């Protein structure tokens, strides 16, 4: 006897794991350019003090 | 209506987060955006100071 | 966790019908036994070509089902329509499963007529234990559009229902009639469920499906006859299919009705004998054996002898109810069996479900 | 307050019928009673499509009911119309009564074809502390809209009435039998209130409604039939159906309004079987027991008769009046009798009104 069940598994799941895998890039590219924000934040505050010293001559 | 609704149960996991991730990639553009204006402002102020 | 679900028979497409057995208790012992049965026609537009169109609708239907059946049950096995299903043998190696699902996917990808965009299932049409990798591997395939599977899991979500099993009908059929069957254990047998929507042949040996093959022929036909000759509505040429056919006073109609229905017993014949003889390759030189039937286009009057002496194979009716317990005093074992043909489905993917 | 409210039949379509019940004194001892009641035919244009396309002036109608009555009271129950109500089943879970009535509206959303802009209200078909929470959860949802509502409302204010009450009209009917039924608990009836805008069919086990059905078809068909067949007023149709149909001398007259009427009473012959039928789902072998009529529709000459040999079920008139007490020096029991289909509901939502 056939005993068979058409109950979802394939498609969806193919793109459950597409959805799972474009929001890992996204979280990785944010992450990414987040520390590129700060890096940056730091050349600034350093250049910021460099200037202070600068106003107090 | 149902068929939209579980067109709901279905995808919409994709797209809410899609659309946190459009979000947040604005957010990062506007953040970095608003520390490349004080850069700017900051060599002005040097360029100041240094003619005083 | 472990559940005994229900049974709709949700492509009936002239009744959606539910079902409900359990492990009943009488003197200390337990066994599966009738619960409930409900049935309630289909109202129109609400599947078209096989699909759900009117999902919500058909909700309001199966809850009243539900309510009708007074259940508490929220579990549901189910079936696709044999006109959104393709069901067909292929052969491939033996392996592992990872392997032979993407191979199976592989081989269907031609024989459906769609993208995938498809919904797949396969098993066995013998054990594979009894051979080595690499050999004997058969599966047969069951196919669907997301869009009908969508449909039907719309319309069980909003009965509030849960489905586990989305089965198919041809096989669903044959759960009730499967210790009948595998009584005799190298006899081949016929089993024709004529529906509304379609009428499936499935032959066997023992309970080991052989094959399957979907004839769009069906009691849709002799009503829409009987309505093209006497220019009546669908329901009322319906009626007089039914009573019109096989009243003890309905001597003067059979002339009116059968010539209106004659063309459709000649093709219904014509498409039944020409798909058996598209089986029929590898004992040339043999006959058959016996035959069932399902579904309420069976029940047309003197359609049994007329398929028993039209296909040279004894084809009788068969009581689905046998495989269950029926306590007499909730239910009369009249009636049961004279929905019986309707309701084989219906009680089918129902012992699916306390599986 | 505790008060002894009235009741108007508001939907009556043709008629606005009102009826004062209360604690009558009779040697030292009380018992709700008969104390007036009141009727007067509907000014057309003032219902269309089951709302109140006016409420001034069935305000009007409304007081010179009050007046006629000779009533001190001014608070009300009242019904919405058969085709301004949505009354269907519902299953759900058990739970605490903030989540049921969400819970409710959440699965009326897909059955109300409107927004909600929908008035909600739901009763449970058993007892719910016969149940743990998250089991056998079973209401029935009434759904209306707010213009049909507000319509009445306005009505109402403007009588000088004050609504606590708004029922519905086919288990209002059944108040007024409720006592008879919960006599035999187990038994089947079947209650028809056959009116001029609507038929509905209740059926219950006891006092326990298991479902209801309602009919677009009513007694405005037999009259329209009436008016057509003799290019007539719909009054003087309406007037030839009543007295035309029953009189000692309309010998001539039930060929000539029989073969008009027939086609009506087909029609709705085939409408009751097909709800009777699409009730009949897990006693698939049992039948009918006993059966009530209300609604004056129903008082066409025969058609008793004729419902109890066509539908298998003994159909019979019943008085309401006699879960009343009725002061023979005030009311006679024959005319009381003789209106009573007409007025059942009118004192239905009655009882509601001194609960």
């Amino acid at each position: 006897m056939m005993i068979r069940i058409n109950l979802l598994p394939v498609r969806a799941v193919k793109k459950r794991e597409m959805g799972r895998q474009v929001l890992v890039l996204f979280a990785v590219v944010l992450i990414g350019a987040g520390v590129a924000n700060y890096l940056w934040y730091d050349d600034r505050q350093s250049e910021l003090e460099a200037h202070q010293a600068g106003v107090a001559s | 209506m149902d068929k939209y609704l579980d067109q709901f149960v279905k995808a919409p996991p994709a797209i809410k987060f899609g659309g946190l991730a459009f979000v947040v990639g604005a957010l990062t553009a506007a953040n970095f955006f608003m520390v490349i204006q004080p850069t700017e402002e900051e060599i002005g102020w040097a360029v100041a100071e240094r003619r005083k | 966790a472990k559940g005994k679900l229900v049974l709709g028979l949700d492509i009936g497409s002239t009744s959606i019908k539910m079902i409900l057995l359990k492990e009943q208790r009488k003197r200390g012992e337990v066994i599966y036994a009738l619960q409930s049965f409900g049935m309630k026609p289909l109202p129109p537009e609400a599947i078209v070509d096989g699909a759900l169109m009117n999902s919500t609708a058909i909700v309001q239907a199966v809850q009243d089902l539900m309510s009708e059946l007074k259940v508490k049950g929220k579990d549901v096995a189910i079936g696709v329509s044999g006109h959104s299903v393709i069901i067909k043998k292929i052969q491939m190696p033996r392996m592992s499963q990872d392997e032979l699902e993407e191979s199976i996917q592989w081989e269907a990808e031609q024989y459906i007529p769609f993208d995938v965009k498809d919904v797949n299932i396969d098993t066995q049409i013998l054990d594979g234990g009894g051979n080595d990798a690499t050999g004997q591997m058969d599966v047969l395939l069951v196919a669907a559009k997301k869009d009908m599977i969508n449909d039907y899991t719309t319309v069980v979500s909003e009965a509030g229902l849960a489905p586990v099993v989305v089965d198919v009908d041809a096989f669903a059929v044959q759960n009730m009639f499967s210790v009948n069957y595998d009584v005799p254990e190298r006899e081949t047998v016929v089993l024709i469920n004529a529906g509304a929507s379609v009428v499936n042949i499935n032959i066997i040996s023992n309970g080991a499906t052989v094959f399957t093959r979907d004839v769009t022929i069906g009691g849709n036909q002799f009503t829409e006859e009987i309505q093209k000759q006497l220019n009546v509505s669908y329901e009322e040429a319906e009626a007089l299919k039914i009573g019109g056919n096989g009243a003890d006073a309905d001597a003067v109609v059979p002339q009116d009705v059968e010539r209106v229905l004659s063309s459709v017993a000649e093709q219904v014949a014509g498409e039944i004998q020409r798909s058996l003889d598209f089986y029929a390759g590898t004992a040339a030189d043999s006959n058959f054996s016996k035959v069932y039937l399902s579904g309420g286009t069976a029940k047309i009057p003197a359609l049994f002898k007329t398929i028993e002496a039209r296909t040279g194979v004894p084809v009788e009716i068969l009581n689905p109810f046998r495989k269950i317990e029926v306590d007499n005093r909730k239910f009369d074992p009249a009636f049961v069996m004279d929905v019986a043909p309707m309701a084989a489905v219906a009680v089918g993917l129902a012992l699916r479900r306390p599986g």
